[PDB]
């Protein structure tokens, strides 16, 4: 008979199923998934940089809570905060804590300038055994606890520190609340006490609060933190008629911040990935990821989808 | 697929051909073979990697953003941040579905082209020395030897060589 030729294409005895606009189980002969769906057991530490705080989490670092020493002069493009951190100082909240938490983080170092502060007449560093570091009665070492003299004197303090530097500063002092009145009078004569901050376009009052509060750490007696930034060319002045727990310094602010934190109990490991979710790092090329929305670095887009494949091949038809 | 050749007029495809997308399989008076063409077959695999390598580095490098997990409600504030988040995931999700929806009919079609394109060229080359069985096969009306066979197959068939006899057999 006549000679044939026939065109035709390849096969395999199995292909993978894809979707397309009209059906969405169609064979074809290859696909590649595009949804990441693995995750690293641990976090890389390159090449982004990280700081472990371990034990102390962000805003006890910044305070310098005892435990936190490793991270002075840390900086970071993204600081791991431990879910298992643990207060080691005397009892505090932060009214706006988030902002502080935030500001601190993006910032990406903690780079404490000591000042001298020349408190009048007042007595300075006063200890708790809320905050007992190496077993010794102590406080936060960026913060310095005013009290009365011993011949009763707490005037009216008044200091001014002006930012002539190429930095903006940013001081974080606080505010001491008694249980009672009398507390109140035994640390601070004056009854009430409060603080004042100002620089060129702000100012504010905070006053103390008086009142019988849940044991923390054995005590009813609180803390609040505030915290104010110095522009280059502004200053900061700091009134009081008792309650303040001073500030012994500023931290340095970057003038570009681009760094973040990431809350997890991941291990740092020796990987290497751009990548980290609070479930681990990821290693992938894939352009979607499933395993978390919290994603830190050079991350392919979280998505809903736990698989989409992508067509490499034709449609496969065996036999 | 829109041309109708894989999975349409050509009825399967070939699991014993492991060197090539596409290729042909003859019959002559000195037997049978499968050989794969790699012109068709180059310009699938280039348009298919082509498509993988503009998926697989657009830039989503971002640091410092929103919380996203929260332990208890707080209300207003926390209802946009979980608000936002909800509907940046939704959106995400919706084009990752759509953009392999959209790529995988596109692939296929492109494959199914590729596969019509190649049976095109051999038509053309066949011009009036063979016949189209409806099969994806070309019935040819003329001896045509193994060194016929791959002339046809690397693009160097005369057809004029064959034609008289063709002619010849196919109407009469
Ligand atoms: C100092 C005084 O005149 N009164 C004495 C009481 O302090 C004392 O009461 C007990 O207080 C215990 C905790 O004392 C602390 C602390 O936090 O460790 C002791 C600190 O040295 C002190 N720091 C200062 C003054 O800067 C700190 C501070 O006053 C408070 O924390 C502020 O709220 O007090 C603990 O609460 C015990 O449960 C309580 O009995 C009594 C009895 O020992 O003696 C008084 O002389
Ligand atoms: C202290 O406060 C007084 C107002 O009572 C003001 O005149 C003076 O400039 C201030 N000086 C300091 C220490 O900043
Ligand atoms: C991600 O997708 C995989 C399937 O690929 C699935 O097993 C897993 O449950 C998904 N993860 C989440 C957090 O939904």
């Amino acid at each position: 008979g006549n000679p044939v030729i026939c065109m035709g294409h390849h096969a395999v005895a199995n292909g993978t199923m894809v979707k397309t606009l009209a059906d969405d189980q169609v064979e074809v002969v290859t696909a590649q998934e595009l949804v990441e769906s693995q995750n690293l057991p641990e976090l890389c530490p390159s090449p982004l940089r990280l700081v472990d705080g371990q034990t102390c989490d962000i805003i006890n670092g910044a305070l310098g809570s005892p435990g936190c020493d490793h991270l002075n002069g840390a900086e970071w493009d993204v600081f791991i905060e431990r879910p298992n951190a643990v207060d080691t100082c005397y009892p505090f909240d932060v009214p706006e804590y988030q902002s502080l938490r935030s500001i601190l983080a993006n910032n990406g170092k903690f780079e404490f300038i000591a000042e001298e502060f020349q408190w009048n007449t007042v007595k300075q560093n006063g200890k708790s055994g809320a905050c007992k570091r190496a077993n010794v009665n102590d406080f936060f070492n960026r913060l310095n606890w005013l009290v009365k003299s011993d011949g009763n004197a707490y005037p009216l303090q008044n200091l001014t520190k002006i930012n002539n530097g190429d930095y903006a500063r940013l001081y974080i002092w606080g505010v001491h609340h008694p249980s009672t009145d009398t507390e109140q009078t035994n640390l601070y004569k004056n009854n009430p006490g409060g603080v004042t901050v100002s620089t060129k376009t702000s100012q504010t009052s905070v006053v103390p609060n008086i009142g019988s509060r849940p044991l923390v750490r054995g005590l009813s007696g609180r803390v609040s933190f505030y915290w104010t930034i110095v522009e280059p060319g502004d200053l900061i002045v700091f009134n009081t008629i008792g309650n303040l727990i001073a500030p012994r310094g500023h931290y340095k602010l970057n003038n570009q911040k681009k760094s973040t934190i990431l809350n997890t109990a991941i291990p740092i490991g020796s990987c290497v990935s751009k990548c980290h979710t609070d479930k681990g790092s990821l290693s992938t090329t894939k352009p979607f990821q499933n395993i978390s929305r919290i994603a830190v670095g050079d991350c392919p887009r979280y998505v809903k989808q736990g698989s989409l494949k992508l067509a490499t091949g034709m449609r496969n038809i065996p036999e | 697929g829109l041309f109708g050749a894989i999975a349409g007029f050509i009825e399967n495809g070939w699991q014993g051909l492991i060197d090539g997308w596409y290729g042909f399989r003859h019959q002559n008076a000195e037997g049978t073979g499968t050989a794969a063409d790699l012109k068709s077959t180059q310009a699938a695999i280039d348009q298919i990697n082509g498509k993988l390598n503009r998926l697989i580095e657009k830039t989503n490098d971002k640091y410092h953003q929103i919380e996203k997990e929260f332990e208890q409600v707080e209300g207003r504030i926390q209802d946009l941040e979980k608000y936002v988040e909800d509907t940046k995931i939704d959106l995400w999700s919706y084009n990752a579905e759509l953009l392999v929806a959209l790529e995988n009919q596109h692939t296929i079609d492109v494959t199914d082209s590729e596969m019509n394109k190649l049976f095109e060229r051999v038509r053309r080359q066949l011009r009036e020395n063979a016949e189209d069985k409806g099969n994806g096969c070309f019935e040819i009306f003329h001896k045509c030897d193994n060194n016929c066979i791959e002339s046809i197959r690397n693009g160097t068939y005369d057809h004029d060589i064959y034609r008289d006899e063709a002619i010849n057999n196919r109407f009469q």
